[PDB]
Protein backbone atom coordinates (compact mmCIF):
# COMPACT_ATOMS: atom_id res chain seq x y z
CA UNK A 1 0.00 0.00 0.00
CA UNK A 2 3.12 2.31 0.46
CA UNK A 3 3.75 1.54 -3.20
CA UNK A 4 0.67 1.99 -3.92
CA UNK A 5 0.81 5.88 -3.12
CA UNK A 6 3.73 5.93 -4.51
CA UNK A 7 2.40 4.72 -7.52
CA UNK A 8 -0.84 7.51 -7.10
CA UNK A 9 1.75 10.24 -6.87
CA UNK A 10 4.00 9.14 -9.80
CA UNK A 11 0.63 8.77 -11.74
CA UNK A 12 0.03 12.27 -11.56
CA UNK A 13 3.71 13.72 -11.57
CA UNK A 14 3.48 12.09 -15.20
CA UNK A 15 0.35 13.53 -16.04
CA UNK A 16 1.77 16.93 -15.02
CA UNK A 17 4.59 16.58 -17.10
CA UNK A 18 3.06 15.12 -19.88
CA UNK A 19 1.06 18.68 -19.73
CA UNK A 20 3.69 20.46 -19.62
CA UNK A 21 5.46 19.00 -22.61
CA UNK A 22 3.02 19.61 -25.32
CA UNK A 23 2.29 22.77 -24.01
CA UNK A 24 6.31 23.52 -24.90
CA UNK A 25 6.27 21.92 -28.21
CA UNK A 26 3.33 23.88 -29.07
CA UNK A 27 4.86 27.58 -28.38
CA UNK A 28 7.36 25.98 -31.59
CA UNK A 29 10.19 28.36 -30.49
CA UNK A 30 12.82 26.93 -32.43
CA UNK A 31 11.03 28.32 -35.68
CA UNK A 32 10.34 31.60 -34.41
CA UNK A 33 14.24 31.88 -32.85
CA UNK A 34 15.46 30.57 -36.43
CA UNK A 35 13.63 33.78 -38.55
CA UNK A 36 14.35 36.07 -35.58
CA UNK A 37 18.00 35.49 -35.41
CA UNK A 38 18.09 35.67 -39.55
CA UNK A 39 16.24 39.23 -39.59
CA UNK A 40 18.74 40.48 -36.71
CA UNK A 41 21.80 38.99 -39.04
CA UNK A 42 20.90 40.97 -41.78
CA UNK A 43 19.97 44.00 -39.86
CA UNK A 44 23.34 43.55 -38.50
CA UNK A 45 24.86 43.78 -41.77
CA UNK A 46 22.96 46.42 -42.53
CA UNK A 47 24.20 48.66 -39.40
CA UNK A 48 27.60 48.10 -40.20
CA UNK A 49 27.54 49.10 -43.86
CA UNK B 1 25.86 59.17 -35.87
CA UNK B 2 22.23 59.40 -34.69
CA UNK B 3 21.23 56.55 -37.33
CA UNK B 4 23.86 54.60 -35.87
CA UNK B 5 22.87 54.60 -32.49
CA UNK B 6 19.19 54.02 -32.75
CA UNK B 7 20.75 51.14 -34.89
CA UNK B 8 22.65 50.03 -32.46
CA UNK B 9 19.89 50.60 -30.06
CA UNK B 10 17.39 48.22 -31.94
CA UNK B 11 19.67 46.19 -32.68
CA UNK B 12 20.63 45.44 -29.10
CA UNK B 13 16.74 44.92 -28.38
CA UNK B 14 16.93 42.29 -30.81
CA UNK B 15 19.82 40.81 -29.17
CA UNK B 16 17.43 40.60 -26.12
CA UNK B 17 14.37 39.20 -27.76
CA UNK B 18 16.72 36.04 -29.59
CA UNK B 19 18.38 35.67 -26.51
CA UNK B 20 15.07 34.76 -24.24
CA UNK B 21 14.17 32.82 -27.37
CA UNK B 22 17.53 30.98 -27.11
CA UNK B 23 17.31 30.49 -23.20
CA UNK B 24 13.65 29.87 -23.83
CA UNK B 25 14.77 26.56 -26.15
CA UNK B 26 17.30 25.21 -24.14
CA UNK B 27 15.32 24.84 -20.91
CA UNK B 28 13.05 23.05 -23.86
CA UNK B 29 15.42 20.66 -24.44
CA UNK B 30 16.38 20.29 -20.93
CA UNK B 31 13.04 19.32 -20.15
CA UNK B 32 13.04 17.09 -22.71
CA UNK B 33 15.93 15.20 -21.27
CA UNK B 34 13.71 15.68 -18.39
CA UNK B 35 10.81 13.52 -20.09
CA UNK B 36 13.24 11.01 -21.22
CA UNK B 37 14.61 9.87 -17.77
CA UNK B 38 10.97 10.42 -16.17
CA UNK B 39 9.58 7.84 -18.14
CA UNK B 40 12.12 5.66 -17.95
CA UNK B 41 11.74 5.53 -14.28
CA UNK B 42 8.28 5.07 -14.87
CA UNK B 43 8.86 2.46 -16.43
CA UNK B 44 10.63 0.73 -13.53
CA UNK B 45 8.11 1.86 -11.16
CA UNK B 46 5.01 0.35 -12.87
CA UNK B 47 7.60 -2.88 -12.95
CA UNK B 48 7.63 -3.34 -9.39
CA UNK B 49 4.60 -1.54 -8.13
CA UNK C 1 42.73 42.94 -46.97
CA UNK C 2 45.36 40.14 -46.98
CA UNK C 3 45.59 40.58 -43.16
CA UNK C 4 41.87 40.38 -42.36
CA UNK C 5 42.26 37.08 -44.44
CA UNK C 6 44.29 35.90 -41.69
CA UNK C 7 42.51 37.24 -38.73
CA UNK C 8 39.60 36.50 -39.85
CA UNK C 9 40.55 32.32 -39.90
CA UNK C 10 42.20 33.36 -36.81
CA UNK C 11 38.85 34.32 -34.86
CA UNK C 12 37.37 31.04 -36.66
CA UNK C 13 39.02 28.97 -35.24
CA UNK C 14 38.66 30.98 -31.73
CA UNK C 15 35.10 30.45 -32.28
CA UNK C 16 35.44 26.59 -33.22
CA UNK C 17 37.01 25.87 -29.47
CA UNK C 18 34.92 28.07 -27.90
CA UNK C 19 31.68 26.17 -29.58
CA UNK C 20 33.20 23.07 -28.91
CA UNK C 21 34.38 23.73 -25.15
CA UNK C 22 30.82 25.35 -24.45
CA UNK C 23 28.58 22.18 -25.61
CA UNK C 24 31.44 20.21 -23.47
CA UNK C 25 30.43 21.67 -20.31
CA UNK C 26 26.53 22.14 -21.34
CA UNK C 27 26.88 18.20 -21.72
CA UNK C 28 28.51 18.50 -17.83
CA UNK C 29 25.53 20.33 -16.28
CA UNK C 30 23.50 17.58 -18.29
CA UNK C 31 25.41 14.88 -16.34
CA UNK C 32 25.42 16.74 -13.15
CA UNK C 33 21.44 16.45 -13.15
CA UNK C 34 21.94 12.89 -14.72
CA UNK C 35 23.95 12.38 -11.34
CA UNK C 36 21.25 13.74 -9.42
CA UNK C 37 17.96 11.75 -10.70
CA UNK C 38 20.30 8.63 -10.90
CA UNK C 39 21.15 9.21 -7.33
CA UNK C 40 17.88 10.05 -6.53
CA UNK C 41 16.43 6.43 -8.13
CA UNK C 42 19.45 4.33 -6.27
CA UNK C 43 17.51 6.41 -2.79
CA UNK C 44 14.07 4.85 -4.11
CA UNK C 45 15.96 1.52 -4.79
CA UNK C 46 17.32 0.87 -1.33
CA UNK C 47 14.27 2.40 0.20
CA UNK C 48 12.04 -0.87 -1.51
CA UNK C 49 14.91 -3.26 -1.28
Amino acid sequence: IADNLTYRKNLREKDALEREIAELEARNAQEDYDRLIKEAHYLEAHRSK
Amino acid sequence: SKQMEEESAKIKDKYEQANSFLKIMNDLQTKTEKLEYKKDAIVELRSRI
